[PDB]
C-alpha cells in the first residue's frame, strides 16, 4: 500500500532507462518513477501504447494525487490500482487502455542471487572482464568485415574493367581480320612471304595477349569467390556474438547496479 | 589485404619505365617502352614513329588526326582529349592505349570528365539509372543552377567578385563591450599597404578611423592622407575623394580575403579579431580593375540530358476504405550460423519520423535455411489516415531462445521504404528490396533513422514484398482538398497563456506529458502568439489521423517564421512532413546569414540524408547558396565528396555534386587541383603504410624525399588552394620542412610557401598535416562545436580564447589538420623543465619575460576556463598531459577528442558525469602566478566566475546545441546514434533543473572533481552578491 514497496515504482531512474525497459514491449506495460525535475513530490507514470511510451504526470497537491485536474487520491498506489482494473477512459475518454502489465523490480533482482557484497563484486569482475574481452573481439571482427567489404567492391570494379579491356582487345582482333584478309590475298599474289608472317606474328601476339588478360580476370573472379565466402562467414560470426555480447553487457550493468545498491549511499 | 588504387590496378607506383600496349586503327599492336611521366603528346609521337616499322602502316593518317582511349580504374572508357596529361596521371586500369579518331560533342565530353574526376565517379553511370526519381532530379535541379548563374553574372563584374570573394563577416555590426572598450574612443588604427610601380615597392599608411567606417570610407581616408602634401581646395578634395573612392578595393595582407561590400569594417571577422587580440590590421589597397580583370567568366551550359525525350482512374487516398495491409513474401538468404539461431522472422513498423504510427508487426518465425513467409501483415491504421511522410521500416531478425523463457533477438539486415513515392503515388504491387548491414553499435531491431531505398549492391539479402492494389493509381490528396477538410473538422486564460510560454522555453528533448500534448493541441490557434512553440505543438499532433494533420497544415501555412536556431530542429529526423520542412527552409531563406550557414554547414548537409526524396526544398536551398557564395560552395563540395564512399548516400550526394560542379564556374578547375593533390598524398601514404611499413624511418624519409621531387608530384602538390581554407594559396613546397610524423598512421607534415606578395605580415608559412588512416569526423564536429561556443561567448562580451584549429575530413578516414605553431604538450614541457608542480609556470615565465608576463597569465587563465567548461559539457574523453597543449604566449588548448557524450557509460556502466579536464596544481599555480595558496587568490576567484559565466551562456543557448547534435543522428558516428546519446548534454547542462540549480550543480561537479576549492560569492539562498 506504500509507494516505496510497490513493485513498479522504480525511484530515480531516467527516461532512457525506462525506454530500454519498455522497448518493444506490449501495450498496457507501465511503470512509475520520480519526475525528471526531482522536485521531491512529483512522480511520472510511463505507459506503453501503440508502440510508444507515454509520459503521464502525477499531480501532487494538498494530500491528493491525480492524472487530471480533480485530485481524488491519497497515495500513488491507490491511483495505479484504480486504473489497473478499470478502463483509463476516466483520465481521457479517447482510447482507454488502463494499466495491465507492470515492470517489476522483483524478477529483475532474482538475476543476482549472491548473498554478500564480496560475492557480487567478484562476479562483477568476471563479467566485466569477459565483456571487455568479447567487446574487443567484436570490434576486431567489424574492422575485418569493413576491410573485406571494401576489397570486394574494388574487385568487382576491377572485374568490370577487365571486361571492358577484353572487349577492346577482341575488337582489335576483329579489326585486324577485317583488314588483313584483303592483304594476305595480295602478298601471296605478289610473292612476299615474310610480310605475310609479320601480319600473322602480330595476330599471334594479339591472340596471346587476350588469353593472358582473360586468365588474369579468371584468377580475380576466383579470388572474389573466396573472399565473398570469407565475408559471409565474418557476418555469421558477428551475428552469433552480437546477441550474447548485448546480454552480457546487461548482466554486467545489473551486477554493478546491485553492488551500488548494497553499498553505502550519498 | 593488398589491393591497390595507385597509378595502375594492383600497383601504387609505375616503375620509371614501363611497357605500354598500343592498339593501332589498322589492327596492329605496338609495344612501346615509355617513361612513366611522359605526356600523351610524346607517347603518341613515339608510337607513330615506331608504327612505320609495322605492317599496314599506310592506312594510318597524320598522328594529329588521333587521340588515345583506354580503360580507367573506375572501369570507364576514357577518351584522352588533353594530351598534356602524363601517363602516370591517367589512372589506367592496365598499361594500354587504343588509337581512335575523336568523335562527338568534345566540350561536353571534356567537361563531364572534369566533373567525374571532381566527384570520384564517372557521370556516365547516371545515364544508366532506370529510377525515374533520379533522372527527374538531374533535369529538374538544373533550374536552380540557372537561377544561380544568372544571379551571379547580373551585376558584373561586381556580382562575380562577390561570388568568388564573399565578405567574411560576423552576423551583426553590434560590438560587445569587451571589444568596443579595446578601441580608442570608438576608433581603430589600421595599416594600409600599396604596391607602387614600377619597382613594386611597399608603401605604408597608418590610419585612425571609426570602427564603423565602410571600406569605401577607409579608402577615402587613405586618399586624404596620400594627398595631404598636395594641398587643394576642400571642394576639389571632397570631390576628388568622391570620384575615385570606388576606384580601389581592400584586401587582407597575406590571404585572399577581400572587403568588397559596404559592411562596417569592424564587422569583418579579420578586423573584429584584430581588435579582440590587439593586433595591427594590415590591409592592401589595389585598383578595382586589377581584381576585376582576374575574375574568370563563368558560363553555364545546359547538359545533354536536359535535351531528351522521356516516354485516368486516379483515386484519392482518402476514398480508399481499407486497413493497411502489407505482404512479406520471401527473402533470398540470411547469413546466420544455423547452430546458433533457432528461427528468423521479418519485423516491420509503419513510421512517421522516429515515432511508430501504430504497433510494430512481426511475421511468423521460420527456419534459417528457408526464409519464406507468404504473409499478409495487418496494421492498425486506416489507409486514409496515412500521413504524407509515412514509411515502412523493416528488418530480418534472428531469434535464439536457449535460456529459460529468455530469448535474444538480433537484426541481420534492415530496409526502409516510402509508402508514397516522389510524385505522391501510394506504392502498390510487388517490390524487391535489397537490405543493408546493421550499423555498428545499433541494437534496436528496426533502423527508422536509416536512409530509404534498396541497397545498390545486389549481392545482399533481398526481401520480396507486396503492397495492396486498389485497381488504380492512388495519390495523396491535393492541398485544396486537405485545406477544405480542415474547416469541417473544426466544426483560466491567464494561467493558460503563461503555461504555454513555459512549455515553449524548454529544450527540444524536454519531456512533454500526454497532458501537455492534449493541452497544446487544444490551444493550437492561440499558439501563434508564441510562434517558437511550433516544434512542441507539432509533436502533440496525432500524425495517424488525417483530421488532425489537415488542421495542422492550415496552421503552418500562416505560421510566423522563427529563428534559424529553432527552425533547424524541424529539419532533423523527427519532423519528416514536407510542409513542416518547407516552413523550416523558408525561415532559413529569410533569416540565416551566410556566416551562420557556413557555421552550421556540417549539420545542414547531414540532414539531407533524412529527406525522403532527392528533390526537396532543403537541397534546392543549399545548392543555391553553394552556387551564389564560393566559400559556402567549397565546403559544400568537400563535405559531400568526403562521404562519396558511403553507399547509403553516394547516389544522392553524387547527383547533387554533379549539378554543383556543372554550375560552379571556374572554381571547378581549382577543386580539381585540390582533388589531384589529395589523390597523390593518399597514394604516397598508402605506400608507406603498406609496402614500406616494416622499414625504418630513415629509409622512409629517403623515399619520401625522392618522390616529392618528381615532376609529376611537384606539378600536383604546388600551386593550389588549401582545402582547410581556400583563402590560403599553397605555393611551392618547402621540401626541407616536409616530414613523416612518428605516429602509426604515418601522417605527413607539409609546408608551403605563401605566394601572397605580403605574406611577411601574415601566414609566411602555410603548414598542414595530411593524415590517412583515422576517422576525423568526430574531431571535426567537436572543433566545430568549440568554435560555436567561442562565438557565443564573444558575443556576450566573454573573452575566452579557444583554439578550434582546422580539421577537415576529405574522404574515408582521411583528412587535413591545421598546424598550430609554437605549441607544446604539457608532457613535452615537463620533459624539458626532472619536474615539480611549478615547471609549467616556470616554462611560461621564461617565454614571457617582463611586461608581457601578465598578458600570458591572463590568456592562459581565459583559455583554461573555456576548455574546462567546454570539455565538461561535451564529455570529452579524459584529458592527460599528452592531449593538452600550450602556446608560447600562454594560450592553452586541447587536441585529440575522439571520445564524447556518454560513451564511457556504455563501456563501463558507471552512471556519472565526469569532469574530463581536472585542473591539477600545475595549472592552478599558473593562474595564481605562483601563490602558495592557489584557490584563495583573487585570480582564482576571477577564473571561477569566468567558468560560471561561460557555463550559463552555453546553457542559455541549449536549443542550438541540442538541435546541432540532433541533426547528426543519421551520420554514421557510433557515439552519436540515438536521442538517448544526446541525453548526456542535457545532464551536464542540467536542463531539467532551474538555472540557479544548474549553476549549483556545475560548482558541485568542479568541487567533487578538484576535491574542494570552488566557492560562491553569492549567498546560498538568493544567489545575490555577498562580498566586495
Amino acid at each position: 500500500m506504500s509507494l516505496q514497496d510497490a513493485e513498479w515504482y522504480w525511484g530515480d531512474i531516467s527516461r532512457e532507462e525506462v525506454n530500454e525497459k519498455l522497448r518493444d514491449t506490449a501495450d498496457g506495460t507501465f511503470l512509475v518513477r520520480d519526475a525528471s525535475t526531482k522536485m521531491h513530490g512529483d512522480y511520472t507514470l510511463t505507459l506503453r501504447k501503440g508502440g510508444n511510451n507515454k509520459l503521464i504526470k502525477i499531480f501532487h497537491r494538498d494530500g491528493k494525487y491525480g492524472f487530471s485536474d480533480p485530485l481524488t487520491f491519497s497515495s500513488v498506489v491507490e491511483l495505479i490500482n484504480h486504473y489497473r482494473n478499470e478502463s483509463l477512459a476516466q483520465y481521457n475518454p479517447k482510447l482507454d487502455v488502463k494499466l495491465l502489465y507492470p515492470v517489476s523490480k522483483y524478477q529483475q533482482d532474482q538475476v543476482v542471487k549472491e548473498d554478500n557484497i564480496e560475492a557480487v563484486g567478484k562476479k562483477l569482475h568476471e563479467y566485466n572482464t569477459q565483456f571487455q574481452e568479447k567487446s574487443r573481439e567484436y570490434d576486431r571482427l567489424y574492422e575485418e568485415y569493413t576491410r573485406t567489404s571494401q576489397e570486394i567492391q574494388m574487385k568487382r570494379t576491377a572485374i568490370e574493367a577487365f571486361n571492358e579491356t577484353i572487349k577492346i582487345f577482341e575488337e582489335q582482333c576483329q579489326t585486324q581480320e577485317r583488314y588483313s584478309k584483303e592483304y594476305i590475298e595480295k602478298f601471296k599474289r605478289e610473292g612476299n612471304e615474310k610480310e605475310i608472317q609479320r601480319i600473322m606474328h602480330n595476330y599471334d601476339k594479339l591472340k596471346s595477349r587476350i588469353s593472358e588478360i582473360i586468365d588474369s580476370r579468371r584468377r580475380l573472379e576466383e579470388d572474389l569467390k573466396k573472399q565473398a565466402a570469407e565475408y559471409r562467414e565474418i557476418d555469421k560470426r558477428m551475428n552469433s556474438i552480437k546477441p550474447d555480447l548485448i546480454q552480457l553487457r546487461k548482466t554486467r550493468d545489473q551486477y554493478l547496479m546491485w553492488l551500488t545498491q548494497k553499498g553505502v549511499r550519498q | 589485404p593488398r589491393p591497390s588504387s595507385g597509378e595502375l590496378w594492383g600497383i601504387h607506383l609505375m616503375p620509371p619505365r614501363i611497357l605500354v600496349e598500343c592498339l593501332l586503327p589498322n589492327g596492329m599492336i605496338v609495344t612501346l617502352e615509355c617513361l612513366r611521366e611522359a605526356t600523351l603528346i610524346t607517347i603518341k609521337h613515339e608510337l607513330f614513329k615506331e608504327a612505320r616499322k609495322y605492317p599496314l602502316h599506310q592506312l594510318l593518317q597524320d598522328e594529329s588526326s588521333y587521340i588515345f582511349v583506354s580503360v580507367t580504374q573506375e572501369a570507364e572508357r576514357e577518351e584522352f582529349f588533353d594530351e598534356t596529361r602524363r601517363l602516370c596521371d591517367l589512372r589506367l586500369f592496365q598499361p594500354f592505349l587504343k588509337v581512335i579518331e575523336p568523335v562527338g560533342n568534345r566540350e561536353e565530353k571534356i567537361l563531364n570528365r572534369e566533373i567525374g574526376f571532381a566527384i570520384g565517379m564517372p557521370v556516365c553511370e547516371f545515364d544508366m539509372v532506370k529510377d525515374p526519381e533520379v533522372q527527374d532530379f538531374r533535369r529538374n535541379i538544373l533550374n536552380v543552377c540557372k537561377e544561380a548563374v544568372d544571379l551571379r553574372d547580373l551585376n558584373s563584374p561586381h556580382s562575380r567578385a562577390m561570388y568568388v570573394y564573399p565578405p567574411n563577416v560576423e552576423s551583426s555590426p553590434e560590438l560587445p563591450k569587451h571589444i568596443y572598450n579595446k578601441l580608442d574612443k570608438g576608433q581603430i588604427i589600421v595599416v594600409i599597404w600599396v604596391i607602387v610601380s614600377p619597382n613594386n615597392d611597399k608603401q605604408k599608411y597608418t590610419l585612425k578611423i571609426n570602427h564603423d567606417c565602410v571600406p569605401e570610407q577607409v579608402i577615402a581616408e587613405a586618399i586624404r592622407k596620400k594627398t595631404r602634401s598636395k594641398k587643394l581646395s576642400s571642394e576639389q578634395l571632397k570631390l576628388c575623394v568622391l570620384e575615385y573612392q570606388g576606384k580601389y578595393i581592400l584586401k587582407v595582407c597575406g590571404c585572399d580575403e577581400y572587403f568588397l561590400e559596404k559592411y562596417p569594417l569592424s564587422q569583418y571577422k579579420y578586423i573584429r579579431s584584430c581588435i579582440m587580440l590587439g593586433r595591427m590590421p594590415n590591409l592592401m589597397l589595389m585598383a578595382k580593375e586589377s581584381l576585376y580583370s582576374q575574375l574568370p567568366m563563368d558560363c553555364f551550359t545546359m547538359p545533354s540530358y536536359s535535351r531528351r525525350i522521356s516516354t485516368t482512374s486516379t483515386k484519392s487516398l482518402w476514398v480508399i476504405n481499407s486497413a493497411l495491409r502489407i505482404k512479406i513474401l520471401c527473402a533470398t538468404y540470411v547469413n546466420v550460423n544455423i547452430r546458433d539461431i533457432d528461427k528468423i522472422y521479418v519485423r516491420t513498423g509503419i513510421y512517421h519520423g522516429g515515432e511508430p504510427l501504430c504497433d510494430n508487426v512481426n511475421t511468423q518465425r521460420v527456419p534459417c535455411s528457408n526464409p519464406r513467409w507468404n504473409e499478409w501483415l495487418n496494421y492498425d491504421i486506416y489507409i486514409p489516415d496515412l500521413p504524407r511522410a509515412a514509411r515502412l521500416c523493416l528488418s530480418i531478425c534472428s531469434v535464439k531462445g536457449r535460456k529459460g523463457a529468455k530469448e535474444e533477438h538480433c537484426p541481420l539486415a534492415w530496409g526502409n521504404i516510402n509508402l508514397f513515392d516522389y510524385t505522391d503515388t501510394l506504392v502498390s504491387g510487388k517490390m524487391a528490396l535489397n537490405l543493408w548491414p546493421v550499423p555498428h553499435g545499433l541494437e534496436d531491431l528496426l533502423n527508422p533513422i536509416g536512409v530509404t531505398g534498396s541497397n545498390p549492391n545486389k549481392e545482399t539479402p533481398c526481401l520480396e514484398l507486396e503492397f495492396d492494389w486498389f485497381s488504380s493509381v492512388v495519390k495523396f490528396p491535393d492541398m485544396s482538398v486537405i485545406e477544405e477538410h480542415a474547416n469541417w473538422s473544426v466544426s483560466l486564460r491567464e494561467n493558460d497563456k503563461e503555461q504555454l510560454k513555459a512549455i515553449s522555453t524548454r529544450d527540444p528533448l524536454s519531456e512533454i506529458t500526454e497532458q501537455e500534448k492534449d493541452f497544446l493541441w487544444s490551444h493550437r490557434h492561440y499558439c501563434v502568439t508564441i510562434p517558437e512553440i511550433l516544434p512542441k505543438l507539432l509533436l502533440s499532433v496525432k500524425w495517424n489521423s488525417r483530421d488532425e494533420v489537415a488542421q495542422m497544415y492550415c496552421l503552418v501555412k500562416d505560421w510566423p517564421p522563427i529563428k534559424p536556431e529553432q527552425a533547424m530542429e524541424l529539419l532533423d529526423c523527427n519532423y519528416p512532413d514536407p510542409m513542416v520542412r518547407g516552413f523550416a527552409v523558408r525561415c532559413l531563406e529569410k533569416y540565416l546569414t551566410d556566416d551562420k550557414l557556413s557555421q552550421y554547414l556540417i549539420q545542414l548537409v547531414q540532414v539531407l540524408k533524412y529527406e525522403q526524396y532527392l528533390d526537396n526544398l532543403l537541397v534546392r536551398f543549399l545548392l543555391k547558396k553553394a552556387l551564389t557564395n564560393q566559400r559556402i560552395g567549397h565546403f559544400f563540395f568537400w563535405h559531400l565528396k568526403s562521404e562519396m564512399h558511403n553507399k547509403t548516400v553516394s547516389q544522392r550526394f553524387g547527383l547533387l555534386l554533379e549539378s554543383y560542379c556543372r554550375a560552379c564556374g571556374m572554381y571547378l578547375k581549382h577543386l580539381n587541383r585540390q582533388v589531384e593533390a589529395m589523390e597523390k598524398l593518399i597514394n604516397l601514404t598508402d605506400i608507406l603504410k603498406q609496402e614500406k611499413k616494416d622499414e625504418t624511418q630513415k629509409v622512409q624519409m629517403k623515399f619520401l624525399v625522392e618522390q616529392m621531387r618528381r615532376p609529376d608530384f611537384m606539378d600536383a602538390l604546388q600551386g593550389f588552394l588549401s582545402p582547410l581554407n581556400p583563402a590560403h594559396q599553397l605555393g611551392n613546397l618547402r621540401l626541407e620542412e616536409c616530414r613523416i610524423m612518428s605516429s602509426a598512421k604515418r601522417p605527413l607534415w607539409l609546408n608551403w610557401e605563401n605566394p601572397d606578395i605580403m605574406s611577411e605580415l601574415l601566414f609566411q608559412n602555410n603548414e598542414i598535416i595530411f593524415k590517412n588512416g583515422d576517422d576525423l569526423r568526430q574531431d571535426m564536429l567537436t572543433l566545430q562545436i568549440i568554435r560555436i561556443m567561442e562565438n557565443i561567448w564573444q558575443n556576450q562580451g566573454l573573452d575566452l580564447r579557444m583554439l578550434p584549429y582546422g580539421c577537415l575530413s576529405i574522404g574515408d578516414c582521411v583528412g587535413l589538420i591545421e598546424v598550430v605553431r609554437n605549441s607544446h604538450t604539457i608532457m613535452q614541457i615537463q620533459c624539458k623543465g626532472q619536474f615539480n608542480s611549478h615547471t609549467l609556470h616556470q616554462w611560461l615565465k621564461d617565454k614571457n619575460k617582463g611586461e608581457i608576463y601578465d598578458a600570458a597569465i591572463d590568456l592562459f587563465t581565459r583559455s583554461c576556463a573555456g576548455y574546462c567548461v567546454a570539455t565538461f559539457i561535451l564529455g570529452i574523453g579524459d584529458r592527460h598531459n599528452s592531449n593538452i597543449m600550450v602556446k608560447d604566449d600562454g594560450q592553452l588548448f586541447h587536441i585529440d577528442f575522439g571520445h564524447f557524450l556518454d560513451h564511457k557509460k556504455k563501456k563501463f556502466g558507471y552512471k556519472r558525469e565526469r569532469v574530463p579536464f581536472v585542473l591539477t596544481q600545475d595549472f592552478l599555480i599558473v593562474i595564481s602566478k605562483g601563490a602558495q595558496e592557489c584557490t584563495k587568490t583573487r585570480e582564482f576567484e576571477r577564473f571561477q566566475e569566468m567558468c560560471y559565466k561561460a557555463y550559463l551562456a552555453i546553457r542559455q543557448h541549449a536549443n542550438l546545441f541540442i538541435n546541432l547534435f540532433s541533426m547528426m543522428l543519421g551520420s554514421g558516428m557510433p557515439e552519436l546514434q540515438s536521442f538517448d546519446d544526446i541525453a548526456y548534454i542535457r545532464k551536464t547542462l542540467a536542463l531539467d533543473k532551474t538555472e540557479q540549480e544548474a549553476l549549483e550543480y556545475f560548482m558541485k561537479q568542479m568541487n567533487d572533481a578538484h576535491h574542494g576549492g570552488w566557492t560562491t560569492k553569492m549567498d546560498w539562498i538568493f544567489h545575490t552578491i555577498k562580498q566586495h
